[PDB]
């Protein structure tokens, strides 16, 4: 919707370092 | 019994420490590359530099006036450093005394000198004394060797030698590395001494008086200390290793001037200018670097590594089950 | 981002990295640097 | 040399600096990277002390506390070389750097000067009256209103002396421009003061206008901004 | 009162005062005695 798509919009090579050290992000 | 390397039930089930798994994913463990070769890259130096006559020297200094000496742009050689004489003492402080063959070191530093016989273990960190504080002073993050060896037959003499003097009065100890060749007058007394001897007007020299006659523990000692400088630089001295080619594009374990690591060498594109040697990251770790016999820069990046998991169902019901490669594109296993 | 950045620490050991530490004292000595890197390590990261 | 009682007494000019005398202070490549470091540095806007040559006569001797910033505005080049020591005398060694024609020429020893010393188109070099052995020599090429500006840092640490230089086209103007290494000696001396050097031609004539400024180095504690190259832009 | 009180205990060093432990003996066991109570103190401040 609309509304949704502001609110996405509203909120947002360090991820390579971070992995190289053996830290990684799950997806939901 | 089980074996936790056949198949990957048996690693969930030696994960789990159960011999019944039920339903569920269970991350097991993580995948890496292993290395196929090795390679070893040093500079092209070959000649050698002044160690024989440090030792097989004449004449030493004074404890005030100790001998210094800059060793530099050669290959080290420490095998020569052995036969020495029948028996010596040999201490490193921050080195072991048989790894220092593959070390690359900035800048060398040989202090000469010779010492009363039982004040050896006074040439050392943070200690106190009479030679410590008023002739010869070490930092407290010493990083070096200490050489001490009979002298006996060859400074004692029967007819009298006094050639060899220390101080024993000055106003305040010794900054590390600092020496002092003043001669004038102490000043105990609160008159000037007008440069006569007379009471509280003491000469801060004194004499050994060395005879073939005194106990083991009094004969004069030749002391040698060697300092080093182990950080970043275009690392002028160090010993004797072969070098080998370089290959690139592959996951190899490399050592590169005394840094050594594993990883894949790839072509650089970062804008090094003349006086930059290596790089790092955010993390503060390594990450580009130059080969000291080509001038060329190139990348470091760790071989492929990843996680795995495991999907089944009860042992109950199955056997079979399915593996997951976390974040990965499996075009590229 | 803190828990990568604390990986410069010493701990009071003679250097940040295990190669160069392993690559220039014996087994005799190494241990107490390498236990003093590895306590510290896990110590940030069950903090985090 | 000859002696005379012509000269005028006037202190120099006191100015300001605003953020200059920033250097790379180590040999490490970083990309696009806040850092913090602990040395000897400018303070930012610190007064500094300029002097002006066109006569007027001005090489002082002043004082070499921890570290030196010496900055040159000029045009023709009359400002050559500098030197450095404890006594200026032949009892204690002294460091001298000069510009040649096409070279520069750096030694330790020993050396004579006169009260005031001063250098004689170049084709008479008559700067000192004697010279013992020496032990470091060296020789390498050439180190090149007011159109040139010239910034040098001098430091002596750590038995190194450091030379850092920088050049650039154009009352110091604003902006940043950081500062390369360009030498380091192996010496070990005591120093103390130092003394500048300017060449004087005889010679309707015209004299170039010269100026350089002198400041003094404290340590300090830095945040260095490095952008996608290796380029300190603050 | 407990955060207080922790700030008199040896952590298996000679004395809980440093600057004794400083003129006593020498640098290089009183590095290992400044560790120990360094590594105490930070203990009890995660705690806390
Ligand atoms: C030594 O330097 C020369 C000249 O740059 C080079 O060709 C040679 O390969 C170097 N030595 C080695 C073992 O690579
Ligand atoms: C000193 O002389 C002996 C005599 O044979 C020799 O073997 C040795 O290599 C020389 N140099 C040193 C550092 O001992
Ligand atoms: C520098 O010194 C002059 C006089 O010696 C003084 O007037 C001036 O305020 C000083 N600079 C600063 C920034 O205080
Ligand atoms: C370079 O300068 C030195 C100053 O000591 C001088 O002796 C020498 O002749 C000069 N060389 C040339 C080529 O001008
Ligand atoms: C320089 O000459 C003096 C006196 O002739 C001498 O004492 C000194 O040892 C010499 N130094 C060198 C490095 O030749
Ligand atoms: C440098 O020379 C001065 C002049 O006498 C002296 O006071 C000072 O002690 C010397 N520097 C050192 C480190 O001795
Ligand atoms: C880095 O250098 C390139 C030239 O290769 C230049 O185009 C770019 O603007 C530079 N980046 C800066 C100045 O931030």
């Amino acid at each position: 919707s609309f509304i949704e798509d502001l609110l996405f919009n509203k909120v947002t090579d360090l991820i390579c370092a971070q992995k190289f050290k053996g830290l990684t992000v799950l997806p939901p | 019994a089980v074996d936790c390397a056949l198949d990957p039930l048996s690693e969930t089930k030696c994960t789990l420490k159960s011999f019944t798994v039920e339903k569920g994913i269970y991350q097991t463990s993580n995948f890496r590359v292993q290395p196929t070769e090795s390679i070893v890259r040093f500079p092209n130096i070959t000649n050698l530099c002044p160690f024989d006559e440090v030792f097989n020297a004449t004449r030493f200094a004074s404890v005030y006036a100790w001998n210094r000496k800059r060793i530099s742009n050669c290959v080290a050689d420490y095998s020569v450093l052995y036969n020495l004489a029948p028996f010596f003492t040999f201490k490193c402080y921050g080195v072991s005394p048989t790894k220092l063959n593959d070390l690359c070191f900035t800048n060398v530093y040989a202090d000469s000198f010779v010492i009363r016989g039982d004040e050896v273990r006074q040439i050392a960190p943070g200690q106190t004394g009479n030679i410590a504080d008023y002739n010869y002073k070490l930092p407290d993050d010493f990083t070096g060797c200490v050489i001490a060896w009979n002298s006996n037959k060859l400074d004692s003499k029967v007819s009298g030698n006094y050639n060899y003097l220390y101080r024993l009065f000055r106003k305040s100890n010794l900054k590390p590395f600092e020496r002092d060749i003043s001669t004038e007058i102490y000043q105990a007394g609160n008159k000037p001494c007008n440069g006569v001897a007379g009471f509280n007007c003491y000469f801060p020299l004194r004499s050994y008086s060395f005879r073939p006659t005194y106990g083991v523990g009094h004969q004069p000692y030749r002391v040698v200390v060697l300092s080093f400088e182990l950080l970043h630089a275009p690392a002028t001295v160090c010993g004797p290793k072969k070098s080998t080619n370089l290959v690139k594009n592959k996951c190899v374990n490399f050592n590169f001037n005394g840094l050594k690591g594993t990883g894949v060498l790839t072509e650089s594109n970062k804008k090094f200018l003349p006086f930059q040697q290596f790089g790092r990251d955010i993390a503060d770790t390594t990450d580009a670097v130059r080969d000291p016999q080509t001038l060329e820069i190139l990348d470091i990046t760790p071989c492929s590594f990843g996680g795995v998991s495991v999907i089944t169902p009860g042992t109950n019901t199955s056997n079979q089950v399915a593996v997951l490669y976390q974040g990965v594109n499996c075009t590229e296993v | 981002n803190t828990l990568v950045k604390q990986l410069s620490s010493k701990f009071g050991a003679i250097s940040s990295v295990l190669n160069d530490i392993f690559s220039r004292l014996d087994p005799p000595e190494a241990e107490v640097q390498i236990d003093r890197l590895i306590t510290g390590r896990l110590q940030s990261l069950q903090t985090y | 040399c000859v002696n005379l009682t012509t000269r005028t007494q006037l202190p120099p000019a006191y100015t300001n600096s605003f953020t200059r005398g920033v250097y790379y202070p180590d040999k490490v490549f970083r990309s696009s990277v806040l850092h913090s470091t602990q040395d000897l540095f400018l303070p930012f806007f610190s007064n500094v002390t300029w002097f002006h040559v066109i006569k007027r006569f001005d090489n002082p001797v002043l004082p070499f506390n921890d570290g030196v910033y010496f900055a040159s505005i000029e045009k023709s080049n009359i400002i050559r070389g500098w030197i450095f020591g404890t006594t200026l005398d032949s009892k204690t060694q002294s460091l001298l750097i000069v510009n040649n024609a096409t070279n520069v020429v750096i030694k330790v020893c020993e050396f004579q000067f006169c009260n005031d010393p001063f250098l004689d188109m170049e084709s008479e070099f008559r700067v000192y009256s004697s010279a013992n052995n020496c032990t470091f020599e060296y020789v390498s090429q050439p180190f090149l209103n007011f159109k040139n500006l010239r910034e040098f840092v001098f430091k002596n640490i750590d038995g190194y002396f450091k030379i850092y230089s920088k050049h650039t086209p154009i009352d110091l103007p604003q902006g940043f421009s950081a500062l390369e290494p360009l030498v380091d000696l192996p010496i070990g001396i005591n120093i103390t003061r130092f003394q500048t050097l300017l060449a004087l031609h005889r010679s309707g004539w015209t004299a170039g206008a010269a100026a350089y400024y002198v400041g003094y180095l404290q340590p300090r504690t830095f945040l260095l901004k490095y952008n996608e190259n290796g380029t300190i832009t603050d």
